[PDB]
């Protein structure tokens, strides 16, 4: 029981929820403590990525 | 022997995985001054030049 | 050992971080009983992919032994442990390789230009940096940018060169970044040309840096022009920055302009800025 | 019934609803940084909120009836009652 | 379709067819 009750879909839609949250807080103390987020997410970009942004 | 047989320098060994630049950039590791930090020196010495002339003039 | 690695290899695990940690789980194991040959041949054979091979990383389609020659913590172990354990020519391929494959990242070009930095060849340093920055095109490429323009400063190649470089990032420089690399195009150009020309692209760069900046631009073009020349070529300045600035930028640079005339002792330009602001 | 009369005018040749609206924005200047600022702290608030309910789930899921309870305390005290109803009429016939 | 165009024409209902915050600081 209570995996009976928390079949994994519903897990798997929370880790997504608590990942585009994380993401909101992360950006918003980068922008708060002055840094760029985008710069510093520029630092990871890939060249597929990259081109597909372009 | 893993931590001494790898360069580390794109590995991160402590997550398994790559090394982020959103973490630790690369100018971290530099041992001088970027374009940014560099000509805001020029900027910073600019302004105290131009408030150090305005003043003698007054 | 080997061959249970071997059937584990042949395993179609579920995801492709499980069949990366597998390979790794292989390097590891020859690199604690130290076989840095079999290790490397290990992940030779891990990372093996056609030339031209393109196949999605996430797609839930194909199998994970076809879709692990791209993943990325395969190659960022492959090439530290060949730069570790071989020679530069050895991860100068691995690198390329990488670079082929198109998993390459700013963080990866500025690596292996350190590489080559590191074994003291600037010149294929540089042409590390121009091949990133043709292939991240301008918000990335500064900082790629950044870290070039210092290093090819600090190498102090010919100034003709080093004026390419500069008007090839200003070619398309969003105006964010335009301020700082008008900043040092017009600072090399003083420490190491003409100050006309240093004149002439501190004009450009108070035409192309941001609104944000303008005033800020054109009182740095002001302030170095007066250190290099005279007041009275601090007026026409003055005249275009009043005519092209916004209302509150062109009220103070009125009366900055005011103030130097007064200075000068014209009392009759004085008093036209004077009336022109008031009007305004 | 300034409100009727917005496009007429005062004395010094001023329209009422001018006079509204300057009104308006001056109440609004004043507010908007510190209305600004709750809206900020208001959603920093509210999506870590978020961020711990999820967190908290995450530990219910890491570590994991009355009618079974009841049926087991049950099943307990009449296999007890077995036991001493056995040794009571002497039921030993282990081996 | 002529055909079912015509069974429509003949059995059409006109029944069937007939029924078809902010402030003034921040205005
Ligand atoms: C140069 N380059 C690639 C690149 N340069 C960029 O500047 C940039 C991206 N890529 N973005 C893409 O958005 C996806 C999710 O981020 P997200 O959650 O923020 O997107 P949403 O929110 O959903 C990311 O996968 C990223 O690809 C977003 N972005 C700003």
């Amino acid at each position: 029981s209570q995996r009976l009750a928390t079949d994994p879909s519903q897990l798997t839609a929370l880790s997504r929820k608590h990942a585009i949250a994380a993401h909101k807080l992360l950006k918003a103390e980068i922008e708060d403590a002055g840094g760029d987020f985008e710069r510093k997410r520029a630092w990871d970009w890939t060249v597929e990525e990259a081109e597909r942004w372009d | 022997p893993v931590l001494q047989h790898l360069s580390l320098r794109n590995y991160d060994p402590v997550t398994r995985g790559p090394k982020l630049g959103f973490e630790a950039p690369p100018t971290e590791n530099l041992n001088t001054l970027t374009l940014e930090e560099k000509a805001a020196a020029l900027e910073a010495e600019a302004r105290r030049k131009a408030q150090e002339e305005q003043e003698a003039a007054a | 050992a080997r061959i249970i690695m071997e059937k584990a290899v042949k395993v179609p695990f579920k995801s492709v971080n499980e069949l990366a940690d597998m390979w790794i789980e292989w390097a590891e194991m020859e690199l604690r009983n130290k076989n840095f040959d079999e290790a490397v041949r290990i992940m030779a054979k891990a990372t093996q992919a056609p030339k031209r091979s393109t196949v999605d990383y996430f797609d839930e389609s194909l199998s994970p032994q076809q879709r692990v020659h791209k993943s990325w913590k395969l190659w960022s172990f492959y090439v530290d442990l060949v730069e570790s354990t071989s020679s530069l020519e050895e991860t100068r391929k691995i690198y390329e390789r990488i670079f082929e494959l198109r998993i390459a990242t700013p963080q990866t070009v500025v690596n292996y230009a350190n590489l080559l930095e590191e074994h003291h060849y600037y010149e294929e340093s540089f042409k590390i940096y121009e091949r990133g920055l043709d292939l991240f095109s301008y918000p990335v490429a500064f900082e790629l940018w950044n870290l070039y323009l210092t290093k090819a400063v600090d190498r102090k190649i010919s100034i003709e060169r080093l004026r390419d470089l500069f008007e090839q990032a200003i070619t398309d420089c969003p105006p964010k970044f335009a301020k700082v690399l008008y900043l040092m195009y017009g600072n090399l150009e003083e420490e190491r040309g003409l100050a006309r020309h240093a004149m002439r692209i501190y004009e450009r760069a108070t035409r192309a840096v941001a609104d944000e900046d303008r005033a800020d631009m054109f009182n740095f073009y002001i302030t170095k022009s007066a250190s290099n020349f005279g007041l009275a070529s601090t007026r026409p300045i003055y005249e275009r920055a009043i005519a092209t600035l916004p209302d509150n930028e062109a009220r103070d640079m009125c009366l900055k302009f005011a103030d130097m005339e007064k200075r000068l002792g014209e009392i009759d330009r004085a008093r036209a800025i004077y009336g022109h602001a008031s009007q305004f | 019934p300034e409100e009727e009369q917005g496009s007429s005018r005062n004395l010094d040749g001023r329209r009422l609803r001018t006079v509204t609206e300057a009104k308006a924005l001056a109440e609004y200047l004043a507010i908007k940084p510190e209305m600004e600022k709750r809206e900020k702290e208001a959603r920093r608030k509210r999506w870590q909120e978020i961020i711990e309910m999820t967190e908290r789930k995450q530990e219910e899921i890491r570590n994991g009836d009355g009618k079974w309870v009841e049926e087991k305390e049950v099943m307990g005290e009449r296999t007890r009652e077995a036991v001493m109803e056995a040794m009571k009429a002497g039921a030993w016939k282990d081996n | 379709e002529i055909a079912r165009n015509e069974w429509q024409r003949a059995h059409f209902d006109p029944k069937k067819q007939q029924v078809g915050g902010p402030s003034a600081s921040l205005q």
